[PDB]
């Protein structure tokens, strides 16, 4: 449905999936850190003028089974691959993650599913250059956005930007 | 509706209902083949999970 985008947050343990979505859901952001299992949030937003609800699937950096992983990729319609510019290690894991998705996405030409770099706040402590992320993503064919959810910057952007993805896909069919 | 307890035993009950029908649903899907309503009742499962946890605290 036009009316409904349904967004899944992936990506490496401790990268900012759940801080990126509460800030986007909520304006709140804690340095508290608390692992997710999976959790769910449902907005009502307004996008180029028309009122429709994203749906935000925040899953699991540290998930346990496969087959779980793969339940909540399929039922996506788009992604926000989540890295963090100061754990390199998060960034190289984006590849993996990108390659799990295309699976389960078998019969789909191209998929929703932008790169976001987050914690661009703590740029004194980055470990992945600009310049390597954005020639992923090109590589990828997909934009690369940094955003920290701290501070809210590009925050409404990568949602926004991502279900409009979604929203090109849904009117192409 | 599944929010409507106000007792930390009673949260937690929903909780472990809740988590048993995600378990379920889960089992049903990992047949891989497409099915949109049992992923949409996945994921107000998880609203509801969502929610409720936030109550807990
Ligand atoms: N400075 C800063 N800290 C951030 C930012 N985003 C997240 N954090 C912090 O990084 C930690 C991990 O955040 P969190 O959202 O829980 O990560 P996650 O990707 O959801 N982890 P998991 O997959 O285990 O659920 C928390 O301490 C959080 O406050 C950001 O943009 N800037
Ligand atoms: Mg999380």
């Amino acid at each position: 449905s036009l009316a409904l985008h349904k967004v899944i947050m992936v990506g490496s343990g401790g990268v900012g999936k759940s801080a990126l979505t509460l800030q986007f859901m909520y304006d709140e952001f804690v340095e508290d850190y608390e692992p997710t299992k999976a959790d769910s949030y449902r907005k009502k937003v307004v996008l180029d003028g028309e009122e429709v609800q994203i749906d935000i699937l925040d899953t699991a950096g540290l998930e346990d089974y496969a087959a779980i992983r793969d339940n909540y990729f399929r039922s996506g319609e788009g992604f926000l691959l989540v890295f963090s510019i100061t754990e390199h290690e998060s960034f190289t894991a984006t590849a993996e993650f990108r390659e799990q998705i295309l699976r389960v996405k078998a019969e789909e030409d191209k998929i929703p599913l932008l790169v976001v770099g987050n914690k661009s706040d703590l740029e004194e402590r980055r470990q992945v250059p600009v310049e390597e992320a954005r020639s992923k993503a090109e590589e990828w064919g997909v934009q690369y956005v940094e955003t920290s959810a701290k501070t809210r910057a590009n925050v409404d952007k990568v949602f926004f930007d991502l279900m409009r993805e979604i929203r090109t896909k849904k009117m192409s069919e | 509706g599944p929010l409507g307890s106000e007792t930390q035993a009673g949260i937690k009950e929903e909780i472990r209902r809740q988590e048993f029908l995600l378990n379920s649903l889960h089992r049903d899907l990992q047949g891989g083949i497409k099915d949109l309503s049992k992923e949409s009742r996945m994921w107000e499962v998880l609203r509801i999970l969502t929610a409720l946890r936030r109550k807990l605290r």
